[PDB]
């Protein structure tokens, strides 16, 4: 697998499969242009870690007959995760 | 356009709720009006008597979040072979991360208070635009043609 | 069975999956492909406990029950600098803010 690095606003580096990161149309544009690193000045590590779990969840469970479990979100991060999901279009 | 066909041909069905949600089954009547049926607790089944050509869809009873049935939006009972009931497996879809966040924020904030959250105005309108069967029937009729 | 992991060192977090039957050493080969450090310059931990190369991830307690796509299990990683191994150090993620009043 090609991996890409997604870097949070506080400098945490998340290394995820490229195919997983391409779940986000926004990330696809930042990697392709009109590099294998993307910096998110506005997404802290407690939010970007959850976005990466969402990518893993989505690729695992898309087109699956196996019963799908709930993607869990703590109340404390919901507002910031909503703003990140809105920017990332995922 | 989206309505049950009045076949009068009995079709036995198992509603199998394989979701963690309380499920609202909805029957599209012969005029296309949604009729709600009694809810199913999480991980439970119910034997129900329906008819060939009848249209059903399934929602979260509390929020009207969309659910899948046999991996699609609509369930149509068909012919029972050797008296075997038709399985309707009701599952969570893979919600977008955005729709999943809107669900959690709607679950925590009274709709009078959406306007008090510290977010862009476009996101207030996304919170306020709750899932609704009537909206989805409008969408589904246009996708039909 | 696939197990879903976060392999963590300092400010680095790798999201990957592996078989329950795959070995600690085979996971070091995964980390080598990504961070370009050979297995013999790597230690892997479950919490504070050093894991043995020849053990399966299942035997080290990474199972489908505990290592899920939406809640992956954490593997600690330490590098050998020259002679000796650094202590296992994992930087915590940032802290969420206080719940707003209207979400309480
Ligand atoms: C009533 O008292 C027992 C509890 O009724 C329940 C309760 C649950 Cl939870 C499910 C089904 C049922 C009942 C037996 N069946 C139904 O309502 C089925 C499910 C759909 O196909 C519509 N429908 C019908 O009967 C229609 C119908 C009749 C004929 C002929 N053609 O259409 C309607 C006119 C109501």
């Amino acid at each position: 697998m090609m991996y890409v690095k997604l870097i949070s606003s506080d400098g945490h580096e998340f290394i995820v499969k490229r195919e997983h990161a391409l779940t986000s149309g926004t990330i696809k544009a930042m990697l392709s242009g009109p590099t294998n690193e993307v910096n998110f000045r506005e997404i802290p590590s407690h939010v970007l870690s959850k976005v990466c779990m969402y990518f893993t969840y989505k690729v695992r469970y898309t087109n699956s007959s196996t019963e799908i479990p709930e993607f869990p979100i703590a109340p404390e991060i919901a507002l910031e995760l909503l703003m990140a999901a809105n920017f990332l279009d995922c | 356009v989206l309505r049950s066909v009045n076949s009068r041909e009995p079709s036995q069905v198992i509603f199998c709720n394989r979701s963690p949600r309380v499920v609202l089954p909805v029957w599209l009547n012969f005029d296309g009006e949604p009729q709600p049926y009694p809810t199913l607790p999480p991980g439970t089944g119910r034997r129900i008597h329906s008819y060939r050509g009848h249209l059903w869809l399934f929602r979260d009873a509390g929020t009207h979040d969309g659910l899948l049935v046999n991996q699609t939006e609509l369930f149509v009972p068909s012919l029972n072979v050797d008296g075997q009931p038709i399985f309707a497996n009701i599952t969570l879809p893979v919600y977008t991360l955005k729709e999943r966040c809107l669900q959690v924020v709607r679950s925590l904030v009274k709709p009078e208070n959406y306007r008090r959250l510290d977010i862009v105005r476009s996101l207030y309108e996304d919170l306020e635009d709750h899932p609704n069967v009537q909206k989805d029937l409008e969408r589904l009729t246009q996708e039909r043609i | 069975m696939d197990v879903f992991l976060m392999i963590r060192r300092h400010k680095t977090t790798i999201f990957t999956d592996a078989k329950e039957s795959s070995t600690v050493f085979e996971l070091k080969r995964i980390v080598e492909g990504i961070l370009k450090r050979p297995p013999d310059e790597q230690r892997l931990y479950k919490d504070d406990q050093l894991l043995d190369d020849g053990k399966t991830l299942g035997e080290c307690g990474f199972t489908s029950q505990t290592a899920r796509p939406q809640a992956p299990a954490t593997v600690g990683l330490a590098f050998r600098a020259d002679d000796t191994f650094e202590a296992l150090c994992i930087e915590p993620f940032s802290s969420p803010p206080e719940l707003p009043d209207v979400m309480k």
